[PDB]
């Protein structure tokens, strides 16, 4: 009986193949050849932040665009100032081994998590006046890969578990599962308006999820190897994905398939993290080689290369008002661009 | 998509030949190192054997020594696994892993759970 | 019981997948084209932005 | 006087400033080498400890030599002695190079015991060095010592201890002797003497124990459990050693000899004969140092050594 | 803008303290020693966590050895796809792999070697040691003497091995017990030393599930991994 189900998901995926190729009149890059090119913008290093003792691995900028909460796995988790590089505040984190933070957009709640497979919830805004932890997200089976804000009560939050949930912070419960993905989930990004979110779970596929409805709305498979890093076009209609094969590929929910891929020979390693500028014509993406290069979405070439860590690139993300760009690495400083 | 499907498997006798064969696709076949691996009836996976990317580097596991060859050619993305000589407790669903990322020779696909980079597998058993 | 239950639950999901409104690839190339000509001016990394202006000086 | 040139002003034509020129220029070539390879180390590795007080030792060595050799070819060549080589506000120059040459020579030999149990506390004392040892402490060791030395040489300018000339005129250091016995004079000698000894004997036990903990690496090397490994350490290491005490050595029996070991002075031509070999012995350290500590470890010179 | 500055103020002291607070978290990590600890699902890592202790997807082990506070850490409950979250341990002082040697024939040795080989060949562990933990010897010996689990029948190699010189036996333990453990260690051997050697280093010891002699071989290993480590410092 087996057979038959073999045979029929096989014709499911070939016909799905068909419509996505009926559809596929034309090309972004043969249309966008008309597009002026970037050319070359060298960024320079800004601001230095120092501080951290063992190896960042993630980050995630605020909506005020001013501070700037950063992941290490010495158990610590650092608010630093974009403006005077002075922290505001040190929050030891009870797992050693965190592995995802988020900012809530108002800045009042701070979630982070890792091997411990607890998302734990900080609040900043306390009357005291301290940090301390508000919620504790223990529902999960696996490593938290990664964590996003959707308000001050709720939040979506990757583990190792191969399952994403929605928790209510409120009541710390699991709002809502998304199961489908085979392998564990990596990454997590939020739509602009919250409504929907997409991942990698190391199987060269994203899964566009609904927050609301709670199900697999779209899935890509365009990817060949385990996807890293994943985030939303500024105007929520497309994403770009991170993979270990060294190329980055970009993929929109309406047409349903891969629109180009970003790579180059020369680039062989593994890629971490990945994000566009406010506009999205510009893809800064973080490689294993110790430097981001900045890919143009419309010419497929390095309009850019952000050579300037000395350690893996880990965590990459571009302020919502896109002045400036943090670049996290393995080397426990972290670098802002502009 | 990542597709590997696995044919060559069947029914034989003691002392037969077999030659497996999987169709690789959806990926660079040569940057990638090619893993086989099989699941005996009422057993967990087991390694059988590997080959690197330029087909230079070969190892069996000690009950497949000087018994099964391996072999692949990237010129057409497809692997083979030549069974010169079988035997009863060699009946097991045969998979083609991969290797998780490409330019690397460190393996992690004998996990028991599903893992996202083997095809389904083809039967293969021995009876007298 | 789980092994089939899993391909039924993949065999659902590619059904209801199937039936998305796609949309056509030139439509969503022009529309991230106007979107990237549309806020160009408004990105300070694609631009350069006035050195007064940028609080990292 | 026993200093037959103390209060002259010539230079027994009879010496040939080919062995001061030779002892600079090697050195100013070889803390040249090294100042560039940590250079070029620096604009691109990572800073440590060691890398620092390395630093710090070619760069105290390239000071020394500078200020030093240049006045003593100086007086050669023009003829003069220091004594009236500055024609001028200068009965100076006498007191001063002495002055330098003390103190070069004391924070060479500090900062060589310090890198010295700096080693014996990291390859034997693993976790105590871990634990308290950084780049804060390195940072701060060779100021300290610089300053340690200043005070220590300043104390001829407050009573205690003299600088003389000797027969050469082109040089000048502690007044090794001892005109009648005072300790007063006597007692600055003999301290920096037991103070260059005690610092000689702890940096050899150092390098003993560091050799010794080397060995036992190797030991368990030989079993399973572009760079090389602690075989060539021990051979730098035992040069380092041999040389250093080779060289202190000299100076240090000077000192006693002068001190203790005579009642009226006899033979004064091989009495200034040995007190200026051993300082050109002593001089070859910041010669030595150089190279055995940054060239013979750089892979630029391995590739062909 | 007078309250601007004095928010600048408050902030910089605030600074300052967060700074002294990481400075004195700084001194307290670097006299720390993490420790990865890893093995087979049927290996007797378990008894040797009990000893050294005598939901969440990882348990930490604090124990002190001549006055250094180690940390060992069990990554348990956790999926067996270790690719990914095995990065996270790369700037760990060691990790203890410990391996069942009586589990051979499924082949779990093979299995064993196969993950011994990934951590070994991982870009991003190629500079963290491993500690082998041959454990289980007692089972191996009692397999070898008295059983008829032959090795040539999952280890062809085997036929062909003889004990080496450097070998030590226990004394009282039987010639063909000796042979089947070194033959087992150099089975990691081989791996450990042909794949690459330079920026890591193993330590096979042989041990057992109730050898308390785990936590004086673990503190010498950490040990001979520093001294290592700091002679890196001595290349200009
Ligand atoms: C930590 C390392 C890399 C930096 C410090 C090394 C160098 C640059 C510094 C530290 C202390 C310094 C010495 C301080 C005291 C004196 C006394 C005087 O007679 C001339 C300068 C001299 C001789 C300095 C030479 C340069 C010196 C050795
Ligand atoms: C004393 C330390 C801290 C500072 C070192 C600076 C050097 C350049 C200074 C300090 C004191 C100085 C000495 C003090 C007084 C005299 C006068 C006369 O007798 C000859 C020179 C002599 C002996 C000076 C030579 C230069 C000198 C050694
Ligand atoms: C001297 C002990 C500390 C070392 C300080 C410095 O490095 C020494 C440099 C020496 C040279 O290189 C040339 C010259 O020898 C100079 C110092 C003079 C020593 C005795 C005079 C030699 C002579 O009259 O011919």
């Amino acid at each position: 009986e087996l057979d038959q189900l073999r045979q029929e998901a096989e014709q499911l995926k070939n016909q799905i193949r068909d419509a996505r190729k009926a559809c596929a009149d034309a090309t972004l890059s043969q249309i966008t050849n008309n597009i002026d090119p970037v050319g070359r913008i060298q960024m320079r290093t800004r601001r230095t932040l120092r501080g951290h003792l063992a190896k960042i691995y993630a980050m995630h900028w605020g909506t005020d665009s001013r501070l700037l909460v950063s992941a290490s796995q010495d158990g610590k988790l650092i608010i630093w100032d974009s403006y005077t590089t002075n922290k505001v505040h040190a929050i030891p984190l009870r797992s050693s081994w965190v592995m995802t933070c988020a900012y809530a957009p108002s800045g009042n709640y701070v979630a982070c998590g890792g091997l411990d497979n607890i998302c734990s919830i900080y609040n900043l805004k306390t009357r005291e006046g301290n940090v301390r932890v508000s919620r504790e997200l223990a529902g999960h089976t696996g490593y938290l890969s990664c964590c996003r804000f959707l308000d001050d009560n709720q939040i979506v939050t990757s583990s190792g578990d191969t399952t994403c949930a929605l928790w209510d912070i409120e009541t710390g419960q699991q709002t809502t599962t998304f199961t489908g993905h085979t392998g564990d989930v990596m990454s997590l990004s939020l739509a602009p308006d919250t409504r929907l979110f997409v991942s990698g779970a190391c199987d060269a596929s994203a899964k566009l999820w609904d927050v609301r409805e709670g199900m697999c709305r779209q899935t890509f498979t365009g990817h060949e190897s385990d996807i890293n890093a994943i985030c939303f076009f500024p105007n929520g209609n497309a994403f770009a994905t991170g993979s270990d094969d060294a190329t980055c590929r970009l993929f929109d929910l309406r047409a349903d398939q891969e629109l180009m891929t970003y790579s180059h020979d020369n680039i062989i390693c593994g890629i971490t993290s990945v994000s566009f500028s406010k506009s999205g014509r510009l893809l800064l993406a973080g490689y294993d080689d110790f430097n981001c290069n900045v890919w143009d979405a419309l010419k497929a070439d390095r309009a850019g290369v952000l050579a300037g860590h000395d350690n893996r690139v880990s965590c990459l993300g571009v302020t919502d008002d896109g002045m400036a760009v943090a670049t996290g690495s393995w080397d426990s400083f972290l670098k802002i661009w502009n | 998509q990542v597709q590997l499907q696995e044919s060559g498997g069947g029914l034989v006798q003691p002392g037969g030949s077999l030659r497996l064969s999987c169709a690789a696709s959806g990926f660079t076949f040569s940057n990638y190192k090619m893993n086989w691996v099989r699941q005996a009836p009422g057993k967990g996976l087991e390694w059988v054997s590997d080959i690197s990317q330029s087909g230079a580097s070969i190892s069996y596991t000690g009950s497949v020594k000087g018994r099964f060859t391996i072999s692949r050619d990237n010129a057409k993305n497809t692997l083979y696994l030549q069974m010169n000589s079988l035997k009863p407790e060699d009946t097991a669903v045969y998979y083609c892993a991969r290797c998780p990322a490409p330019f690397t020779r460190d393996c992690f696909d004998v996990t028991s759970t599903t893992y996202a980079y083997r095809g389904q597998g083809t039967q293969v058993t021995v009876s007298s | 019981t789980a092994s089939i239950a899993q391909a039924r639950k993949l065999v659902e999901q590619l059904k209801m997948e199937a039936n998305i409104d796609r949309i056509k690839v030139s439509k969503a190339a022009a529309d991230l084209m106007a979107y990237c000509e549309a806020h160009a001016k408004e990105d300070p990394l694609l631009t350069p932005v006035p050195a007064s202006e940028n609080p990292f000086r | 006087p026993f200093y037959r040139c103390q209060n002259t002003t010539s230079v027994e034509k009879g010496n040939s400033a080919v062995m001061g020129g030779v002892l600079f220029s090697t050195g100013l070539l070889g803390n040249l080498l090294a100042l560039g390879l940590l250079a070029r180390s620096g604009l691109g590795p990572l800073p440590s400890v060691f890398y620092m007080l390395v630093c710090g030792l070619t760069v105290t060595d390239l000071l020394g030599k500078c200020l030093l050799s240049p006045v003593v070819l100086a007086a050669y060549a023009q003829n003069r002695s220091l004594r009236v080589l500055a024609p001028a506000l200068d009965n100076s120059l006498c007191q001063a190079f002495a002055f330098f040459m003390s103190f070069f020579g004391l924070s060479s030999t500090l900062q060589l015991l310090a890198m010295a149990l700096e080693c014996w506390l990291s390859l034997g004392h693993p976790f105590f060095y871990r634990r308290h040892i950084t780049l804060r402490l390195g940072a701060l060791v060779a100021p300290v010592v610089s300053a340690f030395s200043l005070a220590f040489c300043a104390l001829p300018f407050m009573g205690f201890g003299k600088f003389v000339q000797y027969c050469p005129g082109t040089w000048c250091f502690i007044q090794m002797v001892h005109e009648e016995g005072s300790l007063s004079v006597l007692g600055y000698s003999v301290l920096y003497s037991s103070l260059m000894a005690l610092l000689v004997l702890a940096t050899v036990l150092c390098n003993l124990g560091a050799m010794r903990n080397l060995y036992a690496m190797h030991r368990r090397l030989q079993r399973h459990p572009q760079p090389l490994e602690e075989l060539d350490h021990l051979l730098l290491l035992a040069l380092m050693t041999v040389l250093f005490t080779m060289c202190s050595l000299p100076v240090i029996y000077r000192a006693y000899y002068g001190a203790f070991k005579d009642v009226k002075e006899k033979n004064r031509t091989s009495e200034e004969a040995e007190d200026l070999r051993a300082l050109r012995f002593l001089s070859v350290i910041s010669i030595v140092d150089p190279w055995i500590f940054i060239i013979f470890r750089s892979p630029v010179f391995r590739i062909f050594f | 803008t007078e309250d601007q500055r004095n928010e600048e103020k408050a902030q910089r002291e605030a600074n300052k303290k967060i700074e002294k607070q990481l400075q004195k978290d700084k001194q307290v990590y670097r006299a720390t020693h993490r420790l990865l600890l890893l093995g087979a699902g049927e290996s007797g890592k378990n008894t040797i966590v009990k000893q050294m202790r005598i939901t969440s997807g990882i348990f930490e082990t604090k124990f002190q050895v001549d006055k250094v506070n180690f940390h060992m850490f069990d990554v348990g409950a956790q999926r067996d796809e270790r690719r990914k979250w095995i990065q996270c341990f790369n700037d760990v002082t060691a990790i203890i792999f410990v391996v069942a040697s009586s589990s051979y024939n499924t082949n779990r040795l093979q299995a064993a070697l196969k993950l011994f080989d990934s951590i070994w060949n991982n870009k991003w562990l190629r500079d963290t040691s491993v500690i082998l933990f041959l454990n289980k010897q007692d089972l191996l010996a009692e397999k070898v003497l008295a059983g008829k689990s032959k090795i040539e029948d999952y280890f062809p190699e085997f036929a062909r091995y003889t004990t080496p010189e450097d070998a030590t036996p226990e004394p009282g333990e039987d010639p063909r017990v000796t042979r089947a453990k070194y033959f087992i260690r150099d089975e990691f051997l081989r791996i450990s030393t042909a794949s690459g050697d330079g920026r890591h280093y193993c330590y096979p010891h042989f041990t057992c599930s109730v050898d308390t002699e785990n936590i004086r071989r673990v503190f010498n290993d950490c040990r001979d991994i520093i001294q290592r480590m700091h002679l890196r410092q001595y290349e200009l």
